[PDB]
């Protein structure tokens, strides 16, 4: 006898997800049916199970694919919630378990310092790998914005004030390049320069601090990463630029 | 102002020369009318929407997940339901047979709108949908209990029904499995309960609206026109929502705040002209 | 087979909590537990005052309708669940 | 298939709360009727008082009676309509006109 996964509805939703991959009927107070009224078809069946004091385990139970992949396609509309983050670690970690399986990364340091700055670097590899799974990738060393910004060169728009605000953008997209390489303490001038003068995957390698092609060399930048960097600061930036007066409280 | 070129073109104005909101709020003015009303949302994407909800849809959930029909994604369809509603709770007046065995008599889906379900006879319920004796579903009502129970009566005379109460000479064992009213279909979900068309005459409903006519203006002026313009627009004619969309949400704040004011402007250009 | 004694008789109880019999009735939540019985088997009879043995109105086999107190006791008899009860326990008697 | 009262205990089925025919015509409603009125269906034999064994319950079958609703009084299922049981003692008068 083991007790339920979590506190309530934490619990009382993964026996649903642990009632219908073993076959069995989840007995519950609040239906028309009590413990001491109970069929041997409430039951649910596995091949094996084991305990340990801190673990338990179900080994191949046995349910339907049917009634299995039910339970999955409901958490697809799970998926889309207004919980964001952490609704989707728990969400999805309901559904690996009746599905696939799960991978735990622990990250090692001697120190708890090292430990905080180890743990961010794999938190963003992690995000990154996801991201970039499912919406590609592109060009990293911010070629990607500095490729974009050459190919949209002869953009124009309404009124010639507009054709600044087009042009303001695409300077700006070299921005990240040219940071990059600052940080190495080089000309940013001139590798701007040297790969704008190039096409396609062509960039910088500011750790080898030397140039060639960046999908070769595998540097890469997860697609949705790039674009959402892009998309937010413009929004924000172009509405912060429209400033002609500010309010705050007095000191 | 009149034609819907007119409309979107103040709403543009209003909007700082955005053409897209004044053709939106054209859009839904053109569609509902001039009546029907708009809300603004702030937004999933990073484009604006215009949805359309048409017929009898009000706010509230199911009271019991089991109750799902046909339709995934907790969808339940109900094909010629029967409504009605009580004013009351009811756990110890799970009796009430004489009713439900005239609705058992006629073998058909219920669908059932009371003031509230305890789980005592919420249980037996759910024993009635996996037995199979009837096929039955249970959801709660929209609103306050003097606000509701005066957007209740109109819904009994959308499907026919006769409303019953405790609060008057009628009692909850007693009712008619003629007393209820019918619809043609009706799907649930988690937030919304839906209505596509109920059975009722022509005379009742617009009667039901030249009554509501002297209660728009009254005393009141506008802040129970707001809710009952949005009562009326549920019983006769539709509601149209828009989502108005934005990348960041400090946009979002800019996005709404031109969404709000050219709709406003709308309603003013129309009733007043331009 | 055992036998109660005095007024005291022994009757195995009917299905618990399910109303099912009578009008169209499905089966509800809150429950109201076995008010009919079978019996089993019954006493010699009950005295009074001096009344000796004066044989109980009730006979073996017949199902009946009971109020349940705690003057009905529950036992487990060759592995059944019995109540064992006072004739005064027993309100009617039906038949088919 | 009807029922039988043991002894002393008579069975009754209810008679439904009357509209309100006094101060006619003047309706109470909706709530429930103390009982003026009521029907029959079977009597028990009696009850016994040392050795006094059993006095005939001066009710008979089809007799209209008034009664108090107490905590002796059960109610019970049978085919159709719902009937209630109840020991003599608890039956006030038979009214008769
Ligand atoms: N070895 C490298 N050579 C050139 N560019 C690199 C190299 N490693 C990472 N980059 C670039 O630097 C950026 C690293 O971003 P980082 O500072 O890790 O987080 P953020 O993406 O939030 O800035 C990426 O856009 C990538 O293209
Ligand atoms: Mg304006």
């Amino acid at each position: 006898a083991v007790k339920a996964p979590g506190f309530g509805d934490r619990r009382k939703a993964m026996l649903q997800d642990i009632a219908t991959l073993t076959g069995g009927t989840v007995i519950s107070e609040e239906i028309g049916m009590e413990l001491e009224k109970a069929t041997l078809e409430d039951l649910g069946q596995a091949k094996r199970v084991v305990i340990n004091k801190d673990t338990t385990t179900i080994i191949d139970g046995v349910g339907e694919e049917a009634a299995i992949q039910g339970r999955v396609a409901q958490i697809r509309q799970q998926i889309e919630e207004a919980t964001s983050d952490y609704d989707r670690e728990k969400l999805q970690e309901r559904v690996a378990k009746l599905a696939g399986g799960v991978a735990v990364i622990k990250v090692g340091a001697a120190t708890e310092v090292e430990m905080k700055e180890k743990k961010a670097r794999v938190e963003d590899a992690l995000h990154a790998t996801r991201a970039a799974v499912e919406e590609g990738v592109v060009a990293g060393g911010g070629v990607a914005l500095i490729r974009v910004a050459s190919k949209l060169a002869d953009l124009r728009g309404q009124n010639e004030d507009q054709n600044v605000g087009i042009k303001v953008a695409l300077r700006a997209m070299e921005a990240p390049l040219r940071q990059i390489v600052l940080n190495c303490g080089e000309e940013p001038s001139v590798v701007a320069n040297t790969v704008k003068g190039g096409d396609g995957n062509y960039g910088y390698n500011a750790a080898t601090e030397e140039y060639g092609n960046m999908i070769d060399m595998g540097i890469l930048d997860p697609t949705k990463v790039t674009r959402s960097a892009l998309q937010y600061a413009a929004s924000v930036a172009g509405l912060m630029i429209t400033t002609e007066c500010m309010v705050t409280d007095l000191p | 102002c009149s034609d819907s070129k007119a409309i979107a073109q103040v709403g543009t104005i209003s909007a700082n020369s955005d053409e897209t909101v004044g053709k939106l709020i054209a859009e839904a003015m053109d569609k509902v009318g001039k009546e029907g009303v708009i809300t603004v949302e702030d937004g999933t994407g990073l484009q604006d929407e215009l949805d359309v909800v048409e017929g009898m849809q009000f706010d509230r959930g199911y009271l019991s997940p089991y109750f799902i029909n046909k339709p995934e994604t907790g969808a339940v369809e109900l094909e010629s339901p029967f409504i009605l509603l009580a004013d009351k709770k009811i756990s110890n007046i799970r009796e009430m047979l004489p009713v439900l065995e005239a609705v058992a008599k006629a073998g058909k889906p219920l669908l059932i709108i009371a003031e509230d379900v305890e789980g005592e006879a919420l249980a037996t319920l759910v024993v009635n949908t996996m037995r199979g004796i009837v096929k039955v579903a249970a959801v709660k009502a929209p609103g306050f209990g003097d606000r509701r129970k005066a957007m209740l009566q109109d819904i009994a005379t959308l499907t026919g029904g006769t409303v019953i109460s405790e609060e008057i000479g009628m009692e909850l064992e007693k009712a008619t499995l003629e007393d209820l009213g019918q619809a043609k279909r009706v799907v649930i979900n988690k937030d919304t309960t839906t209505i596509i068309d109920g059975v009722g005459e022509e005379a009742a409903i617009q009667g039901r609206v030249a009554q509501i006519r002297q209660q728009i203006e009254e005393a009141t002026s506008d802040y129970d026109r707001e809710k009952l313009q949005e009562r009326v627009a549920k019983l006769a004619g539709g509601v149209a929502v828009i989502k108005v969309g934005a990348a960041t949400e400090v946009e979002m704040k800019e996005k709404k705040a031109r969404v709000e004011d050219a709709l406003h402007a709308t309603r003013a250009a129309v009733e007043e002209g331009v | 087979n055992i036998r109660p004694l005095h007024d005291r008789v022994i009757v195995k109880r009917k299905e618990v909590e399910t109303k099912s019999a009578g009008g169209i009735v499905l089966t509800g939540s809150a429950a109201a537990k076995s008010t009919r019985g079978e019996v089993l088997a019954v006493g010699n009879g009950r005295i009074l005052e001096n009344g000796e043995v004066k044989p109980l109105d009730v006979k073996v086999g017949d199902i009946v309708i009971f109020n349940d107190g705690y003057g009905v006791k529950s036992e487990k008899i060759d592995n059944e669940e019995v109540l064992i009860m006072s004739e005064s326990d027993i309100l009617a008697i039906v038949e088919a």
